[PDB]
Order: structure tokens, then C-alpha cells, then sequence
């Protein structure tokens, strides 16, 4: 379903990054925040929110979630909220980012640098698909 | 527990055939599956990975595809350093699992082995224990089936076999098989039998020796 | 060009211990996530482990849960495989490999390994028995009457490997020598063979000769037909 | 042509906002920035990069659009560079002074307007949005 | 609730100056653009400036640009429009209107207004004359010979209105009073008429109340039939 | 500097009817087109934007719709409420822009003024000037044409006309006419005429007066 993000939260060198992977996709959007706050998590999701139709995210029952400054942001975007191959595509960033880290000052930069080669990689060859192509187009057919 | 079920478990092939191995996945596995190489004594080499993206450096005589829960490694023109065997993986599921397995030996005509058996010696006797050997000497192809009989009496569960390479040269095989027995039960019979079935043979042969003579 | 070089490999007893190292170089092992893969003889290949230090995740096969623990020391660039309460099954080859995140084509396109493993180390050897070291004991396989075929049988022996060879290397065409096969009784057996013509027997010798260097063994057995 | 923006720098209540134009759509991505430098211009693009496919960009001369950190993310991103549509930063401003009171920081008020430029439609009830137009146009370069 | 209220508007003479206020309220000013819309009397809408305050860009029509200054104060919700060296044709009802950006409907969707103008004021007028405030003279327009017509002619005045009405409001079946017609001396004229039957002449009588405030003038004037 | 041709000027109309306005841009103007409705002494009141979007709380009744450059406001069932002027505008480049408007008034059956003259006051005379007033009362439709003759001689620029809003009672219209002329100028003459053409009237009508 294209409205369908789970969101989650993970740490790398001591430093805090969002990660929300659309699920039909497996498209990411990830960044490095500076703190594990309701209200970092708030602006992350408007900045989503966005970009792409959000109609629903899953995540778990840590206080930067269940805050009244995450149900406002959800209640303003239209966001319905759940709580309880996702945990797979987190082990794939992981793995991305450890592989790209020496190419990047900055954890954050490196980030971003594993977000892009998650979202335009290819699976099954030359041929094969990126989740970033994926993406767009579930969302393209479902205006029609 | 996700199971890769490879075949064939072995293929005969020559230099210049266009060569196929397959593996089936017991439930989808996605693209996640690649195939490697592996020659004797050595470590296994990658060929192909997500299932069908060719490894830096390898020939492009080698591809990889994909239909479903299918997978299947293509050879499109076998070369002599390309005989060896060869394992797909899926990685989709952990944990990670192997097919069974692909031998890709020569192809030759036929050739029935030679058959020899060897009763045990004197000094082996003393010691308590006979050993009984059956020697397979250079033959093709390699599946071959032999039977100890004691007094026309199949045995079963006290022989073990062992076989050679591919030969370097003539591209045969051969192969031993030995029963073992002690010294006592060795005694209580006379006529010791190997009969080897083998495709070049228009029919069974038997070697066979009398404990007394 | 990176590689792994596997190390720690040997003999020991059931319920023993031992501790495989894989080291690292040309590349950065903190960054990977990598692999023990094993190979019983003459079986095909099983995954037993991985780590990737990065992230600090760990994974096992079932088979070796609660018995095995991989780790990697980074200052050595080395991962490490400790094996304990080990039985007879679990003699085999031990390969370390590495897996790749991505393959990055030099020019703008970037393709997923999803799992698959880049580059493996020679491997190192484990044996778990409780056999003890023992030279073989050499008896003929005498012809009698073409080709005639003849023969040593090298029993019970232990550890592995044996070396065999017709009249001190003189003799090579028509020489086979098996595969050494595994007890039951946890010692190793094999026979060397050889096809010559008929009538070439009594006109020509036939030694083998047999050499075990756990034990310091030397036998020479010379063959002839039966009287 | 569907790989082509337009990149530009702008202020409000003293603060520098960064905006990214979707030319072939209008679709627009921005964020306030603490610094005009070209290191988050780089760290801009790099995020823009990995969400859409971007090939060209189009600025001006500014010195956060010519350094080095620039040129290495456009590098690495595979993004060919253009030196030398003022309307959908007019829209912009308008939007986020509209929103603006539904909203503490400005940080937040920008990311509000951004969710309103991109969902909003012209020409009534069946019009489109610039959100729906950029997936439209690039579902339909793959295909 | 919103709304807006302008003011400032009156008479003032050729190279003279005014400065129009658009107080608002039930929203807040800084936050849209606003707007100056005219009407010259009898004509179409001519848009004449707009301000955004929050960013801080103005524009201009080029028939006002180096005369008008559009400007707000924050502090008290309130745009102004100066407008100095003020020409005849400057003459016009001036309205204050909002651009909203979008509207929001309520559930989940946006739609962009792109420059339409949700509210507008009631407007303030301003005429720009030479002219001098002056009440009118009123003539009869006197019937003669089944129906029949008389009036008062409302000559030379300024500025508007003038309110005319016949026996004290006890008429006003068949009355038709005239939209005042500019002259070209400046002065403003207009004619309220009344038709009745032929048989009430001589026997009722007729007479037109007319009030000019701008220059405290109240005449009524009796209308009956000629001689020849 | 762009120009919106609004048409038509004036339309006749009756309650129920299916009522339809343009609006043609001189170039291009994207969808950034509005409508609006003013009523006699009011504030203009937006109804349409963007093309064909319904202002919050406008009947149903109304909508727009494009096509390149041509815009339409469509009136689908006419009530008595929505006789008006309507005005579109572009606000697609500065200076935005207004059409000249159209006038929507009601249609009913021909009516054929009567008509008066009358002379000026002696008292007017005693001041200088003299008024002469010619009344059209009470026709349908609007367009009428009334020229002045003094002794026979066709004026021209010394007379205004003034006209009524359609009556609320009976949909008509009344209409005066005054030709103004010097006391010596009109003591100059003999007949003053005021001649009156309109549909309702087989031919045109005259009423005169010797001075």
C-alpha cells in the first residue's frame, strides 16, 4: 500500500539517526539528528511528509514517538499513526554505510552517501529495479 | 529454514558445450542468490550475485538468471579451466543456505573398467582382521555399482569405496572397494565375489577367489 | 587485491577447544561484515557465522549456537572464531570470507551483493578425534595370472596424510592411490595400485613405498605373486 | 527535461533558506540553513541527489556554489553543473507567511509551506499538484 | 471574522495629497499581501499597488508610480496608500482587498488561489476637483396638456449627493429620480421626475424637497402647470 | 502589458436560463484567472480562481473552466440574486489586469417609453442659462436614441443624458435627456424637438415646443 512508512530510530559512532523505509519499496530517507527528541522527530516527518504521501507510519512506544509534539505534527500532515523486511533494510544501510564511511568526513555526510546508493542500487543485474525507481512509480500509479 | 535444492548433482560435459545448472528455492527468496566456483582443494571463488550481476573479473561466458523461485548459472561455451564444481546461496534469509552442489566433469566415450580382487595376505591374516579388495581400474563414465558376495551371500554395511580424480590424461576413473572381516569370520567361508555393473559391460562381471587356493 | 588468511587449525579431542583467526589485509575489516563458512570432507558447504564489528551485530547457525563466538580485535584487523565443546561433526574446512555491501561500477552505477561473498581465505584445517597418532601397517596386493594389476594396502593409520610410491619414484604410468577412507575404528586405510603387463611380472620388482611423517614411519614392501 | 533544477538562496526573519526548484514541475524542496557556505550547499544536495534523480543544477556565482565542497558532491553524485523561475520562490514566501503562526520556528514554518507548495491544487478540484507532476514525469522517463 | 475597513477618502484639490487607511481585523496583516483596487465612478477595476509586509516587496501601476506610497504598520493591523500630486483622473473609489496564498478546505487539501482576492473592504471615495462645494439651484419642470409628468430640475452643485424627495415622502409612486451627471463647468446636475393622472393637476399639489448637506441648502419648490 | 477581453458588455436574461461569460487573455496567462461579482454600490465579491476553483460558500451554480487563453464563467441556472456585473482578472503578470466587465440585467417583454419635453423656467432664464429636459419613461429594452432639433437643426455636444437602474417593480428603464444652451442662444429660436427612436415605437416619436 503507497502510503505505508515505518519509521525507526538507530545509532551509529555515538551519534542518533532517523530512518523511515517505505515499505512497499524499500525506498529509505535517513539523516543524522542531534538528539533522540519527539520534536526532532516532529520535523523530520513534516519534512517527509513532504516529499512523499504519508498516509500512515509504524513505529515503537519510545517517548520520541508517543509525544504530543509527534501527534501534532501527524494530526496537521493527516499522519495516522501504529505502534507494533524492515529490520533488513536497516542492516542494509548499516552494512552501506560502514562500506562508504572512509569516503566522508563527517558521519552525517556519510549518511546521506549510503541513502543514495541504497535508493538508486540495483538488484537481479543490469536489468533490475532501485527502490528509488520503485518508488515513484507505485506512487505514479496510484494517481494513475 | 530456506532450502536451495541444486541440479543436476552432476553434468559431463566437453570443451565448447553450452552448459546449465539450476537451483530451486523452497519459497521466494527475491534476487538475493549467487553462484561460485570451486576447484579441488581450493577455496570457493565468486561468480555471480544477485542473481544475475557478473563479478568484477570474471568471463562473460558466465550469466546468471532468474524466473520466480528459480535460479540458473549458464555456461555458454565450456572451457577446460571451467570443469569443477559449483554452489548457489541465497542470502535472503538468515541464515544463509547452499545448494548441494554441481560436478562438471569431462565427457569421453566409454570405457568398462578392468576388474581385479586381492585377497588379503598372510601377514594382515595373523593380526586378527581381513581386508578384501576390489579394484575399478579406468573406466567412464563414473557411476559404477559393485557387490561383495560371500558364498553367493550379498554383503551389505561392511565395505567402504574410494575413487580417483578425473585422469589428467585419459579422462577415466578408478575406483577401490574393500571389505573388511575378522580373521575368524574370514575363515567360515570359502568363495569371496566382487561384481562390479557398469555401463560398459554388456553385462555383470564377477571376480571371485576360493579361500583355499 | 585483499586477503584473508585463515590460522589456528589442527588436531583436537572431543569436548575441546580451539580458536581460528582470519587476518585481514588491503581493506578494512571493521567495515565488512564477515563470514566462517565450513566444509566437512567431501561435503559441500555450510555457513556457521558473522560479525560485522561496525555495527557490533553477531549471527550463528543452529548447529553451533551456545558452542562458538566470533569477534574481530580491529588494532589486528583480525576476526577470530572460538570453538568450544567440539564433536567429530564438526571436522572440516574452515573458510573466512567477505561480504560486500555494493559493487560501485567506476562510472555512475552502483549494483547489491545482497549477501553474496567477494573474497575467501585459503582455510584452515580442524580435526576433532580422539584417535591417537599411529603409523600404518603395509601389506601386499599381490597379482596373479594381458594387464595384471598389483597393489599395497596402507592400514591404520593416523593423522593424515600418507605418501606412496613404486620403486622410489621410478615408476608413475598406470600408478593410482586412493583416497585415504575413515574407519570406523577412527584410523585411516587406503590402497596404491598399479597395472603393468603379465609379462612383466617375474622379470621386473615391485616396491612401494610408504612414508607417514607424524610417526616417522618408512616402509618399503616389495610385491610379487603368490606361491 | 526531467533531471533538471534550479538551486537558490534566499532570507527571511534573518535567516537563509535553500531552495530547490523542480523546473519540469515546480515541485520544490528547501530547508533553513545556519550558514550560507558551500559545505551545506553539498550536504543540501547530496540529500536532494538520493531522493530524486538530479543531473543538471542550475545557480548563480555565489561562492557557496562554486567551491570545492560543491564541485566534489556534484562530483561524486554524478551532477553536471550550470551557472546563469524567481516565481515559485515568490509562491514560496507567501505560503510560509500565511502558515507562519501555526509554527514556533521559522525551521518549521518552512517545512509547513513546502507540504503546502507541493500538495496544492491549481485549476480546482481535478488540478495537479507539483507533487504529483514530478512523479509523474519521472515514472514516465524510466518508462 | 474578517474584514476590512478603509478610510482617509474625501475632497481634495488638483496637486494635493491624501492618504488612505485599510485597518484590518480577524486576521493578521503582516502575515498576506494586500492590495489597492480603484474604481473610477461608471468604470471597471484598475489595481493600483500591493505590499507584502512579511517579505518586505511593494509594486506599483505605472500611471501611480512617483506618486503613491503603499506602506503598513504592524502595530496596528493597518496598510495605508499616500498618494500625492493627485490629478482629476485620480478621482475613484478606492477598496483595500487580501490575497491569501492558499485555501484550506478542511480535510487534507490545499488549493492555491494565484492572486485572487478573498475579501475586500466597502471602500473609501476620493475626488480630486477644483471645484468648490456649492448647493443647487432647483427649476420645476412644470407639466402642461391621461397621465402626466412633472419634476425638479437640480442644477449646479457640488459635491454629491443631494437627496430629493416629493411632499415630504408622502409621493413616491412614479417617481424617478436621476444618477447627477457631472458638467463640464465641474458642477454636478440632476432631475427628479414624477408621472401622475391628467385629472389631479390643479386640484393636487407637488413639491420637491431637496437637501444638499455639504453646504446646509434645503429648498422646496412648488410645481404647477404654465399659462401659455 | 496584458489585456483581458471581457464579453460580452451587457446581456439580457432571464431567471432559470443557462448564462454564459468570456474572457479572452491577449497572451498566455496560465490558469491564474479569477472572477468576480459586484452589485450596484458594493465591494467586489470573489467567486472563482484559479481558473475554475469555487470560492468557499458561492452556490454551486457558478463555475469556470479554460481553454488556452479563452476563460469562461457559467451561470448554470440564473436566479434573481446573480443579476450583476462580473469582472474577470489575470494575475499572472504584473500589473494584474481586469476585463471591462459584463453587465447581467432582465429580460422582459418590449415596453415603448412615453415621452415629455419640457422648457426651461422663467426663473432659470432670469439666471442666464436655460435647461431644456426631454423624459423617456418607463421602456424596455434599454437602448434608446434621443437627438435634439432646434428649428430643425440636429445638436450635438450640448446635451447629457442620465439613465435609471433597471425599476425593481417592472424591469424598465427611464431615461432624461438635457440640452443646455445660453438665455441669448435660446432666445435665438423657435422649435425645440426632442426626437426619440426605440424598438417599442413603429417609428420614432417627436415632442416639441415653440419658445
Amino acid at each position: 500500500s503507497p502510503g505505508i512508512w515505518q519509521l525507526d530510530c538507530t545509532h551509529l559512532e555515538g551519534k542518533v539517526i532517523l530512518v523511515a523505509v517505505h515499505v512497499a519499496s524499500g525506498y529509505i530517507e535517513a539523516e543524522v539528528i542531534p538528539a533522540e527528541t519527539g520534536q526532532e522527530t516532529a520535523y523530520f516527518l513534516l519534512k517527509l511528509a513532504g516529499r512523499w504521501p504519508v498516509k500512515t507510519i509504524h513505529t515503537d512506544n519510545g517517548s520520541n514517538f508517543t509525544s504530543t509534539t509527534v501527534k501534532a505534527a501527524c494530526d496537521w500532515a493527516g499522519i495516522k499513526q501504529e505502534f507494533g523486511v524492515v529490520e533488513s533494510m536497516n542492516k542494509e544501510l548499516k552494512k552501506i554505510i560502514g562500506q562508504v564511511r572512509d569516503q566522508a568526513e563527517h558521519l552525517k555526510t556519510a549518511v546521506q552517501m549510503a541513502v543514495f546508493i541504497h535508493n538508486k542500487k540495483r538488484k537481479g543485474g543490469i536489468g533490475g529495479y532501485s527502490a528509488g525507481e520503485r518508488i515513484v512509480d507505485i506512487i505514479a500509479t496510484d494517481i494513475q | 529454514d530456506i532450502q536451495m535444492t541444486q541440479s543436476p548433482s552432476s553434468l559431463s560435459a566437453s570443451v565448447g558445450d553450452r552448459v546449465t545448472i539450476t537451483c530451486r528455492a523452497s519459497q521466494s527468496v527475491s534476487s538475493a542468490v549467487a553462484w561460485y566456483q570451486q576447484k579441488p582443494g581450493k577455496a570457493p571463488k565468486l561468480l555471480i550475485y544477485s542473481a544475475s550481476s557478473l563479478y568484477s573479473g570474471v568471463p562473460s561466458r558466465f550469466s546468471g538468471s532468474r524466473s520466480g523461485t528459480d535460479f540458473t548459472l549458464t555456461i555458454s561455451s565450456l572451457q577446460p579451466e571451467d570443469f569443477a564444481t559449483y554452489y548457489c546461496q541465497q542470502s535472503s534469509y538468515s541464515p544463509l543456505t547452499f545448494g548441494q552442489g554441481t560436478k562438471v566433469e569431462i565427457k569421453r566415450t566409454v570405457a568398462a573398467p578392468s576388474v581385479f580382487i586381492f585377497p588379503p595376505s598372510d601377514e594382515q591374516l595373523k593380526s586378527g582382521t581381513a581386508s578384501v579388495v576390489c579394484l575399478l581400474n579406468n573406466f567412464y563414465p563414473r557411476e559404477a555399482k559393485v557387490q561383495w558376495k560371500v558364498d553367493n551371500a550379498l554383503q551389505s554395511g561392511n565395505s567402504q569405496e574410494s575413487v580417483t580424480e578425473q585422469d589428467s590424461k585419459d579422462s577415466t576413473y578408478s575406483l577401490s572397494s574393500t571389505l573388511t572381516l575378522s580373521k575368524a569370520d574370514y575363515e567360515k567361508h570359502k568363495v569371496y565375489a566382487c561384481e562390479v555393473t557398469h555401463q560398459g559391460l554388456s553385462s555383470p562381471v564377477t571376480k571371485s577367489f576360493n579361500r583355499g587356493e | 587485491e585483499v586477503q584473508l588468511v585463515e590460522s589456528g587449525g589442527g588436531l583436537v579431542q572431543p569436548g575441546g577447544s580451539l580458536r581460528l583467526s582470519c587476518a585481514a589485509s588491503g581493506f578494512n575489516l571493521y567495515s565488512y561484515s564477515m563470514h566462517w563458512v565450513r566444509q566437512a570432507p567431501g561435503k559441500g558447504l555450510e555457513w556457521v557465522a558473522y560479525i560485522y564489528p561496525y555495527s557490533g551485530s553477531t549471527s550463528y547457525a543452529d548447529s553451533v549456537k551456545g558452542r562458538f563466538t566470533i569477534s574481530a580485535d580491529t588494532s589486528k584487523n583480525t576476526a577470530y572464531l572460538q570453538m568450544n565443546s567440539l564433536r567429530a561433526e564438526d571436522t572440516a574446512v574452515y573458510y573466512c570470507a567477505r561480504e560486500s555491501s555494493y559493487f560501485y561500477d567506476g562510472s555512475y552505477s552502483y549494483y547489491d551483493y545482497e549477501g553474496a561473498m567477494d573474497y575467501w581465505g585459503q582455510g584452515t584445517l580442524v580435526t576433532v578425534s580422539s584417535a591417537s597418532t599411529k603409523g600404518p601397517s603395509v601389506f601386499p596386493l599381490a597379482p596373479s595370472s594381458g594387464t595384471a594389476a598389483l597393489g599395497c594396502l596402507v592400514k591404520d593409520y593416523f593423522p593424515e596424510p600418507v605418501t606412496v610410491s613404486w620403486n622410489s619414484g621410478a615408476l608413475t604410468s598406470g600408478v593410482h592411490t586412493f583416497p585415504a577412507v575413515l574407519q570406523s575404528s577412527g584410523l585411516y586405510s587406503l590402497s596404491s595400485v598399479v597395472t603393468v603387463p603379465s609379462s612383466s611380472l617375474g622379470t621386473q620388482t615391485y616396491i612401494c613405498n610408504v612414508n607417514h611423517k607424524p610417526s616417522n614411519t618408512k616402509v618399503d614392501k616389495k610385491v610379487e605373486p603368490k606361491s
